[PDB]
């Protein structure tokens, strides 16, 4: 029936109405969720009356029983979530002491007259939203010591009186969400009753500029740390708005979904402890330097899609002034993705002597062109990590990023990049760590490409089409400290052999989708290339989708830490002994939509020892015993994870077994089973002796 | 002292039957021993799964048929080195050297690779002819010692101290060819041990090994012109093989060692200096121009007949017409029922004694042109399983026949030519033609029908062998002297 492990009952989807009772004693949590109970009997939870928790929401109970609280002196957790509790009363949870958290997140409950919660001083979480509450009033005096977050979000609350809220007298109140309610005035004196408040929320309250206004000033003088103002209907902000917020130290602001058309002068300026500041999805028009002034203490700003929209039907774009961040000096995080901004100005960024994260992805959509003078305004910043994907970049002038020497993290992927990698472009990227070049449309390497960066130790060339890889020496040549290389889906036919030499610190290679074929095979100018000479630190390993039909020996020796091989979608079909000796730390190996045929001891021994992972499916398998015998006798033995073994494991060959399990086959008719190879010859060595010692002896 | 000798003639008489029926038996078991083995390999040889899951690229055809060649053709240099070979070692030395080449045969079949199954197939192929040679001479010349023995006994004075029987030894050699071959034909029963016991099992039934076959009987054109590709339901499993190869190989040295702890010695080193004395430069070309003798021109016919009959009894019949209705399940069947017919022959021949020697010879060729009638005219259906008696029947009497001829062919051969030189020069060139038959039937395979052949064969020898029976009464006096 229901589902029992460590204390726990999982009795959730069983569809079951009554109280079971075949649940140890000893148990402290019962989960009833997706049930059709339609009450809790007092009488039947006798047998286990040491339950700490208590869920029984997804139900349609009508009515509490108050004894069901005094039989379990150890419920602490209570959850009547999505039920049909229609009245409370006053002595339903009079009883009730033991209780920590009260979860009544659907009752459509419309009216409480009484005093419920007057003896529950440990309750901690309180939750009334969804329900018909009309007023924000639970009683008549000072109760619920202990309260710190009270929910009474999608209600019906018309307005917030001062008496109303008197019972919070001394109560340190930490969480208080007045979401989803259309509330239209605000009594004076109301929040000030509150012993403390450090939350508010109000997310899409149809709230007004006059309405957040007097607002403001009715939160003056208290201890509000954390306030939303999401999905409201402020248009526009003004000086006087926020006049109300200058005394209290406010720490975070959110003003998300509210289709700001402008944002006034000092709007922000009597905010002095303004930490954390979020701008998401407005569609501002204008900025100003003198809009953000008043920012000392702002370290956390976020602009994703804050400014006006693509419009198709009238052609606008939102024109942002020079020095608009210059008053934010303190500010680390700034982020403006998904934007319409048409380019960078000289001064854009001046000011921010403390920008170290900056995200700009999809900000600008006739960028285009980066040139030296682009990023002049971010100079004095230390930036350590800058996004510039989706930005529909074509070329890159010399020395543009030499302004940011401190700068670590790069991205340029996902553009549409068309030149020749010079390599004056990374000029000045001392300390730089990942470049992201991936996913763009042509590139041409060089051979001084990368030798202004030798601290570079990340480089991404997915879906570039590179070309002129195969000069001398390698550009990869002065990357000493190069970790991880990624270039896939490149075409590259011909690699020289020089490419990827003293690379001591590589670690991960990605090599799919290059074909590959061609020049391991039977090279026109020599022998296998083997370009994994000297990485020596190699760890991971792919080179899938490259039509390989054959690997040449001795391209894997001296590869002791390499650790996951992938070589799926290949057309290797024989494969030389000894070439995976030195594979003795193997853990995770791919052989996936390949020609294998047969898998022997000679090739599978030292990789085998210690493999953690295999994936062998959709491979023609010989089901013979000479083929496949020490496989299968491995396989049967072994403990290491197979994904889908009886179901695409087949064998093709020969006739008989065509559409066979490989794990069906058997192997007790083999040769290599029965001892006959030592009693053939114990017999034959025998029976010679026995013939020419008698002959010789009778003879004579 | 009268009664001393006769407890001490009584030992040898005992000695003599014992050491006869050692013989017999460990021919018994070693020829059976052969065919169980040699039938097994070709059975398991014949399908997809046994040749290309246990082995797979070895080349098992290939190998099989040179198994077969070197095991046909090798007879050949076994003539051209039996002799002085045979003189070399002994009557009973080359039965041994002989039986211990079939148990190299039988050892070299557990590996089963190229270097070491053809050599051994040479070494079969050069020791099948001298084995059947120096059995038929270490047999009769124990029958000549035991009727001389008998007649020294029964005529102490009486009988002549040079040449005691002149030509009278036919009642005691009859006696003891009579079992020597119901137990050489009873082998053919033994040889079907492994078969019935594990081989039987393991194959499915006829209506699926037995499907692409529309002509059968007298429309052969080859020994299986059709039949499926596989014929095991299931691949057998390497345990029970390797107890019945080693049960084989246990009873192949239970005979080897019954053979050499009761044969005795029966080569006289008295007679071994006599028979030095001839030389080594005279005795290759003797067996050559012994061409001249009257009775070999006659008998030869006889000796290929012989050879192509045993050889149809063992392939054209059972892989010929006993593979039409029913498949591999009751061919183990018929051949155990051809072996016990051929053991009631035996005695049936053996209780032949009061007639004179050439009557049933020509009757049991006659009883195969009977037989070779209904192997003319009558073809049964494949598809049905109507008549089954029909074929044990044709069986039972091809093995009466096969016995008829085999034992009268040993009596006379036995009775024409008394002396140990001749005994063993024709016994050679008897087996030696045997083994040529056996090749040109061989060499007769994917034939369209093999019956005309036999049918002119069997009449061109009854006519000729009692042709040379009519000259002999009318004292001709022909007999070639190389002392
Ligand atoms: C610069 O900004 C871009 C875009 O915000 C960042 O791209 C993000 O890269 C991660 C890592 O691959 C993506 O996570 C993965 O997404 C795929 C779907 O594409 C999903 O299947 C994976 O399970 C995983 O979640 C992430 O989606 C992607 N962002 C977007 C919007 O697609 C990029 O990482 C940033 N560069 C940095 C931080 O250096
Ligand atoms: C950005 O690059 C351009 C072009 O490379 C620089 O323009 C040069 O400016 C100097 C003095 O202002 C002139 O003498 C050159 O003739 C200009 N063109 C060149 C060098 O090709 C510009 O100065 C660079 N910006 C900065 C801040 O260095
Ligand atoms: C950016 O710098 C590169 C330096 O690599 C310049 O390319 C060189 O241009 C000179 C001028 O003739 C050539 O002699 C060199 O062979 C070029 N080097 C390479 C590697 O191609 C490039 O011209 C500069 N571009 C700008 C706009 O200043
Ligand atoms: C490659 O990485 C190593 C390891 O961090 C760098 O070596 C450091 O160099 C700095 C600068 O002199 C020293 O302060 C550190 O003590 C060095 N660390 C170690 C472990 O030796 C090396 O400089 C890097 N190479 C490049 C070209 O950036
Ligand atoms: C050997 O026997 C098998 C069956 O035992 C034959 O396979 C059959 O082939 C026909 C041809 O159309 C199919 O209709 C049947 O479904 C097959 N039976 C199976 C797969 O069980 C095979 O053709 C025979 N081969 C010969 C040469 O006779
Ligand atoms: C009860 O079970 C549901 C679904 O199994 C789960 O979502 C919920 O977190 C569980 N609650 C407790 C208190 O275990
Ligand atoms: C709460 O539970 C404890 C533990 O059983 C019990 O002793 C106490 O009486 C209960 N009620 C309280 C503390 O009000
Ligand atoms: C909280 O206020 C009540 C009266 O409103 C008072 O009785 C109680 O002592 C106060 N508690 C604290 C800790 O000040
Ligand atoms: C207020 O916001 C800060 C920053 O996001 C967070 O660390 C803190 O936990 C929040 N406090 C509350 C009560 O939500
Ligand atoms: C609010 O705090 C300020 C600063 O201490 C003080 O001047 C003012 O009188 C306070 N107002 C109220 C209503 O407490
Ligand atoms: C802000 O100042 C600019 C420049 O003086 C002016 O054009 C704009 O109208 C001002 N905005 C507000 C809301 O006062
Ligand atoms: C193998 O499976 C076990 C058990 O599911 C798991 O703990 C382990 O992490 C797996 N290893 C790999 C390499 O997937
Ligand atoms: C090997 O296979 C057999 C039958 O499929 C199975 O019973 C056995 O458990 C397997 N070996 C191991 C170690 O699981
Ligand atoms: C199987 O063989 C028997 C032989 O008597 C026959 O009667 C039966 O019809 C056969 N079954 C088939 C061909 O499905």
């Amino acid at each position: 029936q229901c589902t029992v492990r460590y204390n726990v009952a999982d009795c959730s989807h069983l569809k079951l109405t009554h109280i079971p009772d075949d649940l140890p004693s000893n148990i402290t949590v019962l989960n009833l969720t997706h049930n059709q109970l339609r009450r809790l009997p007092p009488t039947n939870f006798t047998r286990y009356s040491q339950l700490a928790i208590l869920d029984a929401g997804f139900n349609s109970i009508s009515k509490l029983e108050p004894e069901l609280c005094q039989i379990l002196p150890l419920l602490k957790v209570l959850n009547l979530q999505h039920n049909e509790l229609s009245q409370i009363s006053d002595q339903t949870f009079v009883f009730c002491t033991n209780l920590t958290e009260l979860d009544l997140m659907s009752n459509s409950i419309h009216k409480i007259k009484s005093n419920p919660f007057k003896n529950q001083k440990n309750l901690i979480k309180l939750d009334l939203s969804h329900n018909g509450l009309s007023s924000t009033k639970l009683g008549t005096g000072v109760q619920l010591e202990n309260l710190q977050e009270l929910l009474l979000a999608k209600n019906k609350i018309l307005a917030l009186r001062s008496e109303e809220l008197e019972f919070l007298g001394n109560s340190s109140l930490r969480k208080l969400d007045l979401s989803s309610n259309p509330l239209k005035e605000f009594s004076p004196g109301c929040f000030q009753t509150i012993g403390k408040l450090f939350a508010l929320l109000l997310n899409n309250a149809q709230l007004n500029p006059h309405l957040t206004e007097k607002l403001c000033w009715e939160l003056s003088n208290t201890s509000i740390q954390n306030l939303s103002l999401a999905n409201n209907q402020l248009l526009a902000t003004s000086e006087s708005t926020f006049s109300g917020l200058k005394w209290t130290n406010l720490t975070q602001l959110d003003l998300s979904y509210n289709n700001l058309h402008d944002v006034g002068n000092g709007s922000f300026s009597y905010l002095p402890s303004l930490r954390y500041l979020s701008l998401e999805y407005n569609n501002i028009q204008r900025l100003s330097p003198r809009s953000f002034y008043g920012l000392s203490n702002l370290r956390y700003l976020s602009l994703k899609r804050a400014f006006t929209k693509q419009s198709v039907s009238l052609a606008s774009h939102p024109n942002i002034d020079d020095f608009s961040f210059q008053w934010l000096k303190y500010l680390e995080y700034l982020n403006m993705d998904d934007n319409n901004i048409p380019s960078t100005k000289s001064n854009t960024f001046t000011g921010l002597v403390s920008l170290k994260y900056l995200s700009l992805s999809k900000t600008f959509t006739s960028l285009q062109t980066l040139t030296n003078e682009t990023f002049v305004s971010l100079a004095h910043s230390p930036l350590l990590t800058l996004n510039l994907t989706k930005n529909h970049i074509s070329k890159i002038a010399n020395g543009t990023f030499s302004w940011l020497g401190q700068l670590r993290i790069l991205d340029l992927g996902l553009n549409e990049i068309e030149q020749k990698l010079s390599g004056q472009e990374w000029r000045g990227l001392r300390n730089i760590f990942e470049i992201y070049l991936s996913y763009n449309k042509y590139l041409q390497l060089s051979t001084s490409s990368f030798a202004l960066v030798p601290s570079l130790q990340r480089l991404m060339l997915r879906r570039v089409a590179l070309k002129n890889v195969d000069i001398s020496p390698s550009p990869f040549r002065p990357l000493r400290n190069l970790t991880i290389l990624d270039l896939s889906n490149n075409n590259i036919a011909n690699i020289n052999e020089d490419l990827l030499e003293g690379l001591e610190n590589l670690e991960i290679l990605d090599f799919q989708h290059n074909n590959l074929a061609r020049l391991w095979k039977r090279a026109n100018p020599g022998g296998p290339v083997n370009f994994l000479k000297g990485l020596s630190h190699l760890h991971i390993l792919n080179l899938e989708s490259n039509g390989l039909d054959e690997i040449p020996v001795g391209v894997f020796k001296n590869l002791f830490e390499l650790k996951s091989i992938n070589l799926g979608l290949n057309n290797l079909n024989k494969l030389e002994p000894f070439i995976f000796d030195d594979q003795t730390s193997l853990r995770s190996l791919n052989l996936q939509k390949n020609l294998i045929t047969s898998v022997e001891k000679d090739v599978f021994g030292p990789p085998f020892q210690n493999l953690n992972s295999l994936d062998m499916r959709f491979n023609p398998f010989d089901c013979t015993c000479e083929s496949i015998s020490w496989f299968v006798n491995w396989i049967n033995q072994t403990h290491t994870n197979i994904s889908e073994l009886s179901t695409h494991y087949l064998c093709n060959t020969p006739h008989h077994y065509y559409g066979f399990p490989l794990k069906l086959f058997d192997t007790s008719s083999c040769k290599d089973s029965a001892p006959f190879e030592l009693l053939f010859i114990i017999s034959t060595s025998m029976l010679l002796v026995f013939i020419l010692v008698v002959l010789l002896i009778h003879i004579e | 002292e009268e009664e001393e000798e006769r407890r001490y003639y009584r030992r040898k008489r005992l000695g003599v039957v014992k050491n006869v029926l050692a013989a017999s038996t460990g021919v018994t078991l070693t020829y059976g021993v052969y065919l169980g083995l040699l039938q097994m390999q070709l059975i398991l040889h014949y399908d997809e799964t046994y040749r290309e899951v246990k082995y797979g690229n070895m080349g098992l055809p290939d190998i099989d048929s040179k198994m077969l060649m070197g095991i046909n053709v090798t007879p050949i240099a076994a003539l051209l080195y039996t002799p002085v070979l045979i003189r070399f070692f002994g009557t009973k030395w080359m039965m041994f050297l002989a039986v211990g080449i079939y148990a190299l045969f039988v050892s070299t079949n557990y590996w089963e690779r190229y270097y070491t199954l053809v050599p051994s197939a040479v070494a079969l192929g050069m020791a099948i002819v001298p084995l059947w040679a120096s059995m038929g001479n270490y047999i009769t010349r124990m029958s000549q010692k035991y009727y001389e023995y008998s007649h020294y006994k029964e005529q102490d004075e009486q009988g002549p101290q040079q040449r005691p029987p002149r030509g009278s030894h036919a009642p005691y050699l009859l006696v003891f060819q009579a079992i020597f071959y119901s137990f050489f034909h009873l082998s053919f029963a033994c040889a079907q041990l492994p078969m019935i016991y594990f081989l039987n099992n393991y194959l499915y039934d006829l209506n699926h090994t037995l499907i692409n076959v529309q002509s059968c009987g007298t429309k052969s054109q080859g020994i299986l012109n059709g039949f499926n590709k596989t014929v095991l339901r299931t691949l057998p499993r390497s345990k029970n093989l390797i107890v019945v190869e080693s049960v084989l190989m246990a009873v192949a040295f239970l005979a080897m060692l019954m053979v050499l702890g009761l044969c005795g010695a029966a080569y006289r080193p008295t007679e071994e200096i006599d028979l030095r004395s001839v030389g080594w430069g005279n005795i290759f070309q003797l067996p050559f121009k012994h061409v001249r003798d009257f009775r070999l021109r006659h008998l030869v016919p006889f000796f290929i007949y012989s050879g192509f009959e045993v050889l149809f009894a063992c392939t054209g019949f059972a892989l010929g017409y006993g593979v039409c209705s029913m498949g591999l399940e009751r061919l183990a069947y018929l051949l155990i029922a051809y072996s016990l017919g051929a053991s009631a022959s035996s005695v049936l021949g053996l209780l032949g004694l009061w007639l004179p020697r050439s009557v049933p010879l020509v009757a049991g060729a006659g009883l195969h042109l009977l037989l070779t009638l209904s192997l003319f005219f009558w073809a049964p259906a494949p598809r049905v399983l109507q008549h089954s008696w029909i074929f044990y029947f044709v069986a039972a009497l091809w093995g009466v026949g096969s016995a008829l001829n085999k034992t009268g062919l040993s009596t006379l051969l036995g009775i024409l030519y008394e002396d140990k030189e001749r005994q063993d020069f024709i016994f050679t060139i008897y087996h030696w033609w045997q083994a040529v038959a056996i090749f040109v039937v061989y060499l007769g395979s994917s034939l369209p029908m093999k019956a005309k052949l036999a049918v002119l064969l069997v009449t061109l020898v009854a006519a000729a062998a009692s042709y040379l029976w009519m000259e002999q009464k009318l004292q001709q006096g022909l007999v070639p002297r190389q002392p």
